[PDB]
């Protein structure tokens, strides 16, 4: 998954 | 003792004669001291399946008689126990309809089939014909008026028009109905949606119509025609339409085939009141003047008790229902019929939008009709939380607050259990990471359009832009064009499109 930040 | 035993709960949709049983039940109640209460849920199809089995639910469950196959598959419906004295005042075609492996599942109460409901003054003739609406309502639209308006959000509506040329649902082959052979793909089937698809880009019909919009539309004159069952009768009286109740219009020279259903009475299995059910069931309800209360409520419409259907024999209304009732046909009651119902719902309010072409989604339709799906178990009087499909998009909680996107690969054990796929490349598969869920760890994404808004202050899983993952966020308020205003935890505000906004399930804990 791809996250934040 | 059990919370429910020592009385009575009964469920039954919102449309019918709740308060005319409740007086039923009041005349139930003084003979025996034991309390009875009605209630009319919203989507108790769906709710009943949830939490019968936890061993909680309603005592009682009034619903067509197609969805009562699948509860009593999984063991939720008891089997009734009426002795031949009692069978023997019910038509016998009724009793058919409630049947499961040969085994009685529910009581049956009335036959119940859609028809043309139409306003005399503004039409003294309505047309034999679909053909003829086109034109019928650029005639009525000088004068401000329109010529048809029903349901376009319950595929039960559409169906009729659907079946005329050619569309089916489960072909019933040898001494059974072939789940294999869905009939939704056909071009017979094509072409009715078709043409109701036409109806809605010429400006007769507008997608949005639902149920409530069109009876207003009706009892207030501002529309000639809508097709409604018998239910629907009881407001059109209080009002001021002079109407009357005909045979559906043809298509194609071919007559509309309604989808008839039994409105039934199921007895929950997991009740400690079986016994008490069947009493209400057998000496007061299916009884003269418990009929005749319920009817004039709402109206039932085709009543399985022989006796009481002598009267409404008579009356041209149910003449006209039984008319469309002969030239359509029952509808089955397998388990599938609740995918198969969800696979129609979206097809029909994805062709009329536009977001779908017409092949595309009988062709998803058809792919869906049969499959077998699972719910999450958190649920949300703001978000559905079915069907989940292969197919189907997903929130997973990682064992390992983050949520991450997923596909569903496989549904198995009856929906309990999942086989789900990040589809971001992983240092295992770049395809993507697999897991192995239950009912608890996700959420459904629904593909479709939103339909309510979260109030403000709700909590929600919101997909963070540019990113895969949901994170814990509040709910500020929603803007017009139904996109949701967030503060997200732990960070402008924050501007997420509705279809990204899930309910939180820790907030439902
Ligand atoms: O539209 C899907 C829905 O169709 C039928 O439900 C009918 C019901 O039988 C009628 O008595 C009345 O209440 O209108 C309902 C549709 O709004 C099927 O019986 C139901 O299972 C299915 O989901």
């Amino acid at each position: 998954a791809r996250t934040k930040q | 003792m059990k919370i429910e035993e020592g009385k009575l709960v009964i469920w039954i949709n919102g449309d019918k004669g709740y308060n005319g049983l409740a007086e039923v039940g009041k005349k139930f109640e003084k003979d025996t001291g034991i309390k009875v209460t009605v209630e009319h849920p919203d989507k108790l199809e769906e709710k009943f399946p949830q939490v019968a089995a936890t061993g909680d639910g309603p005592d009682i469950i009034f619903w067509a008689h197609d969805r009562f196959g699948g509860y009593a598959q999984s063991g939720l419906l008891a089997e009734i126990t009426p002795d031949k004295a009692f069978q023997d005042k019910l038509y016998p075609f009724t009793w058919d309809a409630v049947r499961y492996n040969g085994k009685l599942i529910a009581y049956p109460i009335a036959v119940e089939a859609l028809s043309l409901i139409y306003n005399k003054d503004l039409l003294p003739n309505p047309p034999k014909t679909w053909e003829e609406i086109p034109a019928l309502d650029k005639e009525l639209k000088a004068k401000g008026k329109s010529a048809l308006m029903f349901n376009l959000q319950e595929p039960y509506f559409t169906w009729p028009l659907i079946a005329a040329d050619g569309g089916y649902a489960f072909k019933y082959e040898n001494g059974k109905y072939d789940i294999k052979d869905v009939g939704v793909d056909n071009a017979g089937a094509k072409a009715g949606l078709t043409f109701l698809v036409d109806l809605i880009k010429n400006k007769h019909m507008n997608a949005d119509t639902d149920y409530s919009i069109a009876e207003a539309a009706f009892n207030k004159g501002e529309t000639a025609m809508t097709i409604n069952g018998p239910w629907a009768w009881s407001n059109i009286d209080t009002s001021k339409v002079n109407y009357g109740v005909t045979v559906l219009p043809t298509f194609k020279g071919q007559p509309s085939k309604p989808f008839v259903g039994v409105l039934s009475a199921g007895i929950n299995a997991a009740s400690p009141n079986k016994e008490l059910a069947k009493e209400f069931l057998e000496n007061y309800l299916l009884t003269d003047e418990g009929l005749e209360a319920v009817n004039k409520d709402k109206p039932l419409g085709a009543v399985a008790l022989k006796s009481y259907e002598e009267e409404l024999a008579k009356d041209p209304r149910i003449a006209a229902t039984m008319e469309n009732a002969q030239k359509g046909e029952i509808m089955p009651n397998i388990p599938q019929m609740s995918a198969f119902w969800y696979a129609v719902r979206t097809a029909v309010i994805n062709a009329a939008s536009g977001r779908q072409t017409v092949d595309e989604a009988l062709a998803a339709a058809q792919t869906n009709a049969a499959a077998e799906f699972g719910s999450s178990y958190w649920t949300s009087e703001y978000n559905p939380n079915a069907p989940i499909l292969v197919g189907s998009e997903v929130a997973y909680k990682p064992r390992r607050g983050e949520w991450i996107q997923c596909e569903v690969l496989k549904v198995v054990a009856d929906g309990t259990r999942f086989e789900v796929r990040d589809p971001e490349p992983d240092e295992l598969g770049n395809s993507g990471k697999v897991y192995k869920c239950n009912r608890k760890e996700l959420l459904l994404i629904p593909p479709g359009f939103p339909t309510k808004n979260y109030p403000p202050g709700t909590k929600v899983l919101a997909r963070y832009p540019e990113t895969t993952t949901f994170y814990p966020a509040i709910v500020i308020g929603t803007k017009r064009d139904g996109t949701c205003r967030l503060r997200f935890d732990g960070e402008k505000e924050t501007e997420v499109t509705r279809r990204l906004v899930l309910p939180s399930p820790t907030a439902l804990a």
